[PDB]
């Protein structure tokens, strides 16, 4: 069973155009 | 590093007999044997010769005399004065090995106060206490106990506390920095320390004293060990290492232990037998009966001997036994022995005059068999026996009458009782973690042989053992020096590995091999590379790439089961949730591997206790023939079933730990051994299934192991009455509950005394059983949800904590679990720890979350969700109640933004004039700018921007001043909420513009409402806020000039949301709109809001075409923009953390590092001089001080900086800024940021809108402390926002931004960065002050015109699109225009009731009276006036009137910081007046009472609370005159004082009978 | 003397398997004759409190749908007192619900229960419980069976005639005689949908017990309950039987305990 990170990081971008 | 290092077996390597080596007995040794058992025989060793003196305790300084005693001491031990120069004089570590005597207390002393006098002053009358602490480690709470009580008396004249670390639920965390010296065991420390979070109190320790390091041999070595290796290995956080001080038993490998705590060649003692204070004489008594019976009487018959052989030497006997049931037997076989020959004739020495005292103390015991036996002799003492019969044992030897005394291993340790002989009969002892009879470990034998010999009257001292002869040889070795103390580092390598993993020091296998090098297991493998299973020691020489595979082959089962993620060929590590609870609650890796497997989301209570039996901390408990026949009886009548078969060794754990809970006795020595350990055990066990479930969201499973954990501390069932609980309850009404099948929530509710007496049979035990119900905790709860998005749900909640706190039953924090769960009950969606305290309880208080429906939720509503808030401690204290979406309307999806148009450019040279070209500074406008430019400048039609921060939207604005001005249009008006930015936008405007046809003359606005009116007919442009203009708009029928105006620019049009201030945003827009189409003038309005999710209802609210409406996504930047969201596992109700603190840093040193300057965002100032000190330390440790131009160029500016705080952190490299604060040190500050001489900046939460910028940008921590609520309320979307607008992109790679925050709110912040926030209205709040101001003005005429007041807002927009966020149960067109007549109703028969206005009918007329007048004039809210009218009267007095003015709802917006309370209370003092009698302390009328007076008293203020009185005297000039107005409308001479007191506000000063004060 | 509970408890907790095998008659959907739809989470839920051998039943409510009439969508399951038999149960009158709230305009659609046999009508025990409920308050109620052995659920609605509730008036009580022209024909077969779009909940008594096999004479069939929102307790739960934990409470005090058998971690 999939055990999730300690200290989660959800990087994000602005790409746009 | 691709190589990876190969993967060997751990079980291999691991110890898994003596080898026939012989134990070297010292000289004089002989053997007698006998056919019953043999016997060897070591005399003891001579006292050694007077080779120095003994330091007298006169000769030690003056200040630590009264620490040892004089009467007592007389002088200093032997062992003692040659280890006092260099344990005394020197502060380097050091290791003492001696004999079980000495003087550990005396030794430890030493090092103490040696501690004490590097931060002792004689100047001051005591030491500094908070600079530093002291740590003791122990084995067992016994020896812990002991050492905490000798250090309190010892050290009793220096006024130094000493407390046992007991591990609570961070309650204790009030007496650790009032202790100062802690005393603990290895595992209580090892956990305190795994817990990164303790970090910031683990530098204040600087010195560790580990009494018995030789443990380090046993199974509990390794915990020594991580806690050595945990010392060394944290020296990036802080420079200063602790002190290390070492306590062994004379063995070998003593060297090597040295060497494990660095301790140098001055401080290595190893001190022989011969140094022991009385000197010990061995025997052996090796039994060679191997018969069980002929054991059992051979044991007796050498017991009994030896007995008789030092009565007839005249000598007290103490003999040590297995168990509390030998101690009897014992006792009682020698008086069958003696009564043979002897009787009491040997025993009792003397009759009359010895006896009497005998006789007398014999009658005091209570046990059957003690009174029997202290008679005629031989004595008894066990934890079996009360607290009396032990002391009375004890006083009595030592007075001399029994002179055999049996005893257990209770005795050892804490007790202190000496004597001359001692006989350890049996070295037999049950191990319950192996789950079999071992033989005595070494540390318990040398306890034992410890109380041998007594220093004072004794010449020499004798010790035997009676063991089987196979044994004899093990412990020869024990006592004569030669049992090597090993290392057992590779049984517990997994999870120590894990722990430091957890904790965050290491991220690679070159991390794991640098810590490994300060374990004993390092030092003990390079001096015997053949014992411990190392392949070659010339190949690899230091052991870096056995380390390397040790690490690898652990991480690789810590990857496996889930503990860790691990990558091996670019070699990065990191910790799983999974792993945090191994780590933090202290499991073995392979119960997580069960634990993580076996859970599923259909785990019945039945699965749970068999989970629990599959733990690895009972892997060798198994079932024996004994055993079975009373747990048979046990199995089958349990409560809940056992699947497993009496043979299997999971039946034994599962009926063992339910027959715990339901307090099970029976006689099985063995069983009552193994139940004792399964529950202690337990405690952590079950609450590490419990965080597991609670993490995958199993609701089911999650609720049945929250009572598990309560039936482990607790010892009960649920079906058991809760009233067990309280400890001084009747025992007769428990009884009775239990019997009769009635309902316990019936109990609760009965108000009056009479109604329990009655209702619980027993009316004389009744009453006080009323109290006790009313000290049991409920709770009221109502919730309601809130739809925002289509998938965003957000639930308001009130609670209401019912019961009077008792101090004793609850002490001071009674958490709650708060749960939201879905329609069956089985999936969690949210969950919350709250912490309920005695001033929250009798109190209601809000609570607000987010969650997100999922794809099935959101096309169809379930029916409801449930939200449950269950106490952790307390039973049947649960209480679910459905949040209903009965009836609920979803927001539709947000249709998609204005989309720009790729290839449409403009330039400077469109505009047309060569003057307003110049002003610009930019030639070419931006692709949002150059969108909006032609419908913005050229046409006079009303638009609507919608565009994120730093894309021009200040200029946009500029564009629309520059068409009025060409044009010659007139008056025009600027509009912006933060009052910092108009300060700016006037001194810009008026340089930049202000010289374009005849002059502009641009103006501010302020406080003073008289004033505006005569700016505004002087200017042609101005700038103001919402509620100075909202104000000045009012009596817009009577003022031309507002009626008169052409232009109007709302700039931050988003914040019509954000609180009253919003809704005064959006009564603003609305009468401007209102005067446009009643009037029918043609008046511009120009909004420029940021990115909005739809701004459709917007701009046809604002009077805007379908074409001229530009709202674009966030996405769309003039430069491009990198976010990062850090989130944390329990950081909900606090600012930030360590591991916040040093990722900051490290992202703060990274910026730094790659030449780009960053900046940083905190909750207050306070925190920014903790950060500050704290980014001063660490960029110590790394080679990374300074930098950015030398020392010289900033000591000049320093010198002349205003603020005293700033110097130190300045001087280092990094600069504050905070609200209020001198504009020499914010132009000083800021200049060397720009400049680039400072490198970090620590940013206040409060200059959000001061506009530095830079390349990156770090919010640490996005939480901020409210005194009115006590709660840590999370940072909003906007405030977000402003942060991320300041990181500005560089030319070579994109700006950044780190959020480090919580769990929940990265949920929340994710989604509302990327997808705008829905803007709703806050226009229903403040319905009261809007009518009432429109009918004060004849606007407002009939209920009819409140109908027609709101279609001219915003509110009546967005009700009709999203009616179930504005509480709208009737979602129909019918039902929503029924709650908006409702909604007029309901406010004006308030209004009516107040005295605000009255209807009369005979369409209506409804005319205004004094109090609804006075409310229109001043601009002050209807709730505060209703207030002012009930308690001001015909005498109220000046005290009165500022009690009254201070309980104004305008200073809601006043913060309450953390502390401020404490501040508040010493302040008052001070300050002349009295705040009244029945009211509340903590309250934001409190501090607005007392600082008006320290405004009048003018006492020197610190800077955050001088900066809340400027805050406060902004509304504190309408208020009064409404105070003055509503005494003399009613017709007072009481308004008079008043009037005195709006004279003391202008002026700052009290009525002193002194005119000059003022000037 | 005997203790063969403790057998069906254990097998109760396998009772999620038997969600995997679900079906339904549907014989021929007439548009005329009205069609109920029963939620799944209601049935997940249903079958996994039930007891394997025992007799479980509840109540249901519900109303029609805004597309169709004669849709009748189930919205809520309601548990009851009640005390559970092999093919048979006593079961309390029709709960008054009007003091909750979102209670308005619920339709007493009828009731539903497991079932040990397999059939194609109502037995002889079912159409007496039917008869004895829904004969003086609603005639046009149904009845959702649910056949629940090893590893499967079989569903199947059925709505009585007025020939039954003569028969059912006649016979009542455990068993007048072993039958007196018991019929199959009794029962009509009506149709039934199971959704997995639409969602329910359950309303449960106040104080939680609903299963009064262990409780014996304190089951009061005619009385009158308070009732609630809230998550079902399964047939052997904790509360619903709770002389096995007050069998040895013993009233035992505190103990000191030996230097070395003391907790280390406190």
């Amino acid at each position: 069973k999939r055990a999730l990170p300690n200290i989660e990081n959800d990087i994000i971008k602005l790409s746009d155009s | 590093n691709p190589a990876i290092p190969p993967v060997i077996d751990l079980e291999k390597i691991k110890f898994d007999l003596m080898t026939v080596t012989k134990v070297s007995l010292p000289e004089g040794s002989f053997k007698r044997v006998k056919p019953q058992y043999d016997e060897i025989h070591i005399p003891a060793p001579s006292k050694p010769v007077i080779d120095y003196e003994l330091k007298e305790i006169t000769s030690l300084p003056d200040w630590c005399q009264e620490a040892f005693p004089s009467s007592e001491t007389t002088s200093l031990n032997p062992i003692q004065s040659k280890v006092f120069h260099a344990a005394f004089e020197g502060d380097s570590n050091m290791l003492i090995c001696a004999p079980t005597g000495s003087g550990k207390t005396n030794i430890a002393l030493l090092t103490v106060l040696k501690a004490l006098s590097h931060h002792y002053n004689p100047k001051t009358k005591k030491l500094n206490l908070s600079a530093f602490k002291i740590v003791y480690i122990a084995p067992l709470k016994a020896l812990v106990q002991e050492q905490v009580r000798e250090f309190q008396r010892r050290l009793a004249f220096l006024g130094i506390k000493v407390a046992e670390l007991t591990g609570d639920s961070r309650l204790s965390r009030k007496q650790i920095d009032e202790t100062q010296v802690l005393v603990s065991t290895p595992e209580k420390w090892d956990i305190t320390t795994r817990n990164s979070n303790n970090l910031a109190i683990v530098e204040l320790v600087r010195l560790l004293i580990i009494d018995e390091i030789h443990l380090l041999h046993d199974d509990r070595g390794p915990v020594l060990e991580s806690i050595v290796a945990r010392t060394f290995w944290a020296s990036k956080y802080g420079q200063e290492y602790p002190r290390i001080i070492g306590l062994s038993a004379t063995l070998p490998n003593y060297e090597d232990v040295g060497r494990f705590l660095r301790v140098p060649k001055e401080g290595l003692f190893y001190f022989d037998s011969s140094f022991r204070p009385c000197p010990l004489s061995q025997q052996f008594c090796g039994i060679k009966e191997r018969n069980s019976l002929k054991k059992l009487k051979a044991m007796n018959d050498a017991c009994y001997e030896k007995v008789l052989e030092s009565i007839n030497e005249g000598n007290q006997i103490i003999v040590f036994v297995h168990s509390r049931k030998e101690t009897s037997r014992t006792a009682t076989w020698l008086k069958n022995k003696f009564a043979e020959e002897n009787i009491t004739h040997k025993l009792t020495k003397n009759d009359a005059g010895s006896k009497q005292i005998l006789k007398t103390e014999a009658a005091n015991v209570l046990d059957p068999s003690l009174r029997k036996l202290i008679e005629s002799g031989i004595g008894t003492h066990h934890a079996g026996l009360t607290r009396s019969d032990r002391s009375l044992s004890e006083d009595l030897f030592a007075d001399g009458l029994l002179q055999v005394l049996v005893c257990t291993a209770t005795l050892a340790w804490g007790v202190n009782l000496p004597a001359h002989t001692v006989i350890i009969k049996g070295t037999d002892v049950y191990s319950p973690e192996k789950g079999s009879w071992e033989q005595l470990s070494p540390q318990d034998v040398l306890q034992m042989l410890g109380r041998a010999g007594r220093p004072r009257y004794d010449t020499f001292g004798e010790g035997i053992i009676i063991t089987d002869q196979s044994n004899v040889q093990y412990y020869l070795s024990v006592l004569n020096q030669q049992l090597p103390i090993e290392s057992q580092f590779v049984s517990k390598l997994v999870d120590n590995l894990n722990a430091e993993v957890v904790a965050g020091n290491i991220k690679c296998r070159n991390d794991a091999v640098n810590w490994l090098a300060y374990t004993y297991l390092y030092v003990r493998m390079l001096a015997s590379p053949m014992l411990y299973k190392v392949p070659d020691i010339s190949s690899d020489g230091q052991l870096k790439k056995f380390r390397e595979s040790l690490v690898h082959s652990a991480l690789c089962i810590l990857k496996e089961q889930e503990l860790v993620l691990y990558d091996a060929e670019n070699d990065v590590i990191e910790a799983t949730d999974l792993g945090n609870i191994a780590s933090s609650f202290y499991i073995n890796h392979a119960s997580m591997d069960v634990y993580n497997r076996e859970l599923d989301e259909h785990t019945t209570q039945i699965d749970l206790f068999r989970i629990f039996s599959m733990s690895e901390e009972f892997k060798y408990v198994s079932v024996r023939y004994e055993e079975k026949r009373e747990l048979k009886q046990l199995l089958e009548k349990a409560p809940i079933p056992i699947r497993e078969d009496i043979d299997d060794p999971l039946a034994k754990v599962n009926v063992l730990l339910q027959s715990y809970f339901s307090q099970l006795k029976f006689e099985g020595f063995a069983l009552n051994s193994d139940i004792v350990f399964i529950h202690q055990n337990a405690g952590r066990l079950l609450r590490a299934m419990f965080e597991i479930c609670l993490k995958r969201g199993w609701g089911h499973p999650t609720r049945m192991l929250l009572n598990l954990c309560k039936s482990a501390t607790t010892k009960m069932w649920p079906t058991n009455c809760p009233l067990r609980q309280f400890k001084t309850c009747p025992v007769e009404v428990i009884k009775r509950l239990e019997a009769s099948t009635v309902p316990w929530g019936d109990y609760l509710q009965l108000e009056t005394p009479a109604e329990v007496g009655r209702a619980i049979r027993s009316e004389k035990y009744g009453k006080q059983v009323y109290d006790l119900l009313k000290r049991f905790p409920k709770m009221s709860v109502t919730c309601n949800a809130q739809p925002i998005t289509r998938s965003v749900m957000r639930f308001n909640i009130e609670i209401i904590a019912d019961w009077i706190w008792d101090m004793n039953v609850h002490g001071s924090l009674e958490p709650f679990l708060l749960m939201l769960e879905d329609t069956d009950g089985d999936s969690i969606l949210y969950y919350d720890v709250l912490f309920i305290t005695p001033d929250i309880v009798g109190h209601e208080f809000t609570l607000s979350f987010t969650y997100e429906l999922k794809q099935h939720n959101q096309n169809n509503l379930p029916p409801n969700f449930f939200l449950t808030l269950i106490s952790e401690n307390w039973w049947h204290s649960e209480f679910e109640i459905p949040v209903s979406f009965n009836g609920f309307k979803l927001p539709k999806k947000f249709p998609p933004p204005t989309p720009l148009l790729e290839n449409i450019s403009i330039s400077t040279s469109e505009l047309g004039n060569d003057d307003f070209s110049e002003v610009f500074e930019f030639k070419t406008f931006n692709k949002i700018q150059s969108q909006v430019f032609e419908s913005l400048y050229n046409s006079n039609d009303s638009v609507f921007v919608g565009s994120g921060k730093g894309t021009g939207k200040t200029a946009m604005a500029e564009l629309a001043l520059l068409n009025h001005w060409r044009q010659n249009k007139g008056r025009a008006v600027y509009i912006n909420p933060s009052g910092e930015k108009i300060d700016f936008l006037l001194s810009d405007w008026n340089k930049r513009f202000s010289h374009l046809a005849g002059g502009k003359i641009i103006n501010k606005l302020g406080n003073d409402p008289s004033l505006n009116l005569k700016l505004l007919a002087k200017s042609h442009v101005l700038l103001a806020t919402p509620v100075q203009f909202e104000l000045l708009s009012r009596r817009w029928r009577q003022r031309k000039n507002i009626q008169s105006l052409e232009l109007m620019i709302y700039d931050d049009a988003h914040e019509i949301s954000q609180g009253v201030y919003g809704a005064v945003y959006e009564t603003l827009i609305s009468r401007m709109i209102f005067i446009a189409t009643q009037l029918e003038k043609k008046i511009r309005f120009v909004c420029l809001s940021n990115c909005l999710a739809n701004a459709r209802d917007f701009g046809e609210w604002a009077g805007m075409t379908k074409s001229n409406i530009y709202n674009f996504s966030p996405s769309e930047r003039i430069e491009p923009l990198e976010i990062n969201i850090q989130s944390f596992k329990d950081v909900e109700h606090i600012s930030f953390n360590f591991s916040m603190l040093q990722m900051a840093f490290e992202a703060s040193a990274a910026a730094a590092g790659n030449r780009n300057s960053s900046s940083v965002f905190l909750p207050s100032r306070k925190d920014c001089m903790e950060v500050a000190s704290a980014f001063m330390k660490f960029s110590k440790a790394i080679e990374w001080d300074m930098l950015n131009v030398e020392e010289e160029q900033i000591v000049p500016y320093i010198e002349k900086l205003t603020d005293g705080h700033l110097r130190a952190p300045l001087k280092h490299g990094v600069g504050i800024l905070y609200k209020g604060m001198a504009s020499n040190d914010e132009r000083i500050v800021k200049r060397l940021y720009e400049y680039g001489a400072v490198s970090v900046l620590l940013i206040s939460k409060d200059c959000s809108a001061f506009a530095c910028k830079t390349d990156e940008v770090i919010i640490l921590g996005t939480n901020l402390y409210d005194g009115a609520e006590h709660k840590y309320m999370p940072y909003t979307i906007n405030e977000l926002l402003e942060m991320v607008g300041l990181a500005s992109g560089n030319d070579s790679m994109a700006g950044k931004v780190l959020i480090l925050t919580s769990h929940n709110m990265k949920a929340y912040y994710k989604k509302f960065l990327i997808e705008p926030l829905p803007t709703e209205s806050y226009l229903q709040y403040i319905i009261h002050d809007t009518l009432n101001n429109e009918i004060a003005n004849s606007i407002i005429q009939s209920k009819q015109d409140c109908v027609d007041w709101f279609t001219y807002s915003y509110f009546y927009r967005r009700i009709h699109v999203n009616p179930s966020y504005y509480g709208v149960r009737d979602t129909s067109p019918h039902g929503i225009s029924v709650f908006l007549s409702n909604l007029v109703e309901t406010c004006l028969n308030d209004l009516v009731e107040s005295s605000f206005i009255e209807i009369d009918d005979t369409t209506e007329i409804i005319s205004t009276l004094s109090n609804g007048l006075i409310a229109s004039h001043y601009g002050v809210s209807f709730f505060t006036i209703q207030s002012f009218v009930s308690s001001l009267s015909n005498t109220s007095t000046l005290k009165n009137m500022l009690y009254v003015l201070s309980t104004a709802v305008e200073f809601e917006s006043v913060p309450l910081r953390k502390g401020d309370r404490a501040l508040l209370v010493k302040l008052s003092k001070r300050l002349p007046l009295r705040f009244p009698e029945h009211t509340s302390s903590g309250s934001v009328s409190f501090k607005v009472f007392l600082l008006l007076q320290a405004y009048f008293s003018r006492l020197e203020l610190p800077v955050d609370f001088q900066n809340d009185l400027k805050d406060i005297l902004e509304k504190v000039v309408p208020l009064i005159n409404v105070v003055v107005d509503i005494l003399s409308a009613n017709g007072y001479l009481n308004a008079t004082t008043a009037m005195d007191l709006a004279q003391m506000l202008i002026q700052g000063v009290w009525d002193v009978d002194n005119p000059l004060r003022q000037i | 003397s005997k203790n063969e509970w403790r057998k069906s408890a254990i097998a109760n907790t396998l009772l999620y398997l038997r969600l995997k095998n679900i079906y339904v008659s549907a014989d021929d959907f007439v548009e005329e004759q009205n069609v109920y739809v029963l939620p799944k989470n209601l049935l997940k839920k249903f079958i996994e409190i039930s007891d394997v051998k025992i007799q479980v039943a509840a109540f249901i409510y519900g109303m029609s749908a805004k597309d169709h009439p004669k849709v009748k969508e189930i919205k809520t399951v309601v548990l009851v007192p009640q005390l559970g038999h092999v093919g048979s149960v006593q079961i309390s009158n029709i709960p008054d619900i009007g003091d909750l709230p979102d209670t308005e305009g619920l339709e007493l659609l009828g009731w539903i229960h497991t079932q040990t046999e397999e059939l194609k009508f109502m037995a002889a025990s079912e159409v007496a419980t039917h008869s004895k409920l829904f004969a003086d308050k609603k005639r046009d109620c149904i009845d959702i069976s649910i056949f629940s052995t090893p590893g499967s659920v079989s569903l199947s609605a059925y709505n009585l005639t007025d020939e039954g509730y003569q028969w059912g008036e006649e016979n009542k009580d455990i068993m007048n005689v072993l039958s007196e022209g018991f019929e199959p024909t009794f029962s009509t077969h009506a149709q039934l949908l199971l959704s997995d779009r639409i969602t329910g909940n359950f309303i449960i008594p106040s104080g939680n017990v609903w299963n009064y096999t262990f409780m014996g004479t304190a089951f009061n069939q005619e009385g009158d309950y308070n009732f609630k929102y809230g998550i079902p307790l399964e047939f052997y739960n904790e509360m619903h039987r709770p002389v096995h934990f007050l069998q040895f409470s013993e009233l035992a005090g505190d103990e000191e305990l030996e230097a070395e058998q003391i907790d280390v971690f406190s």
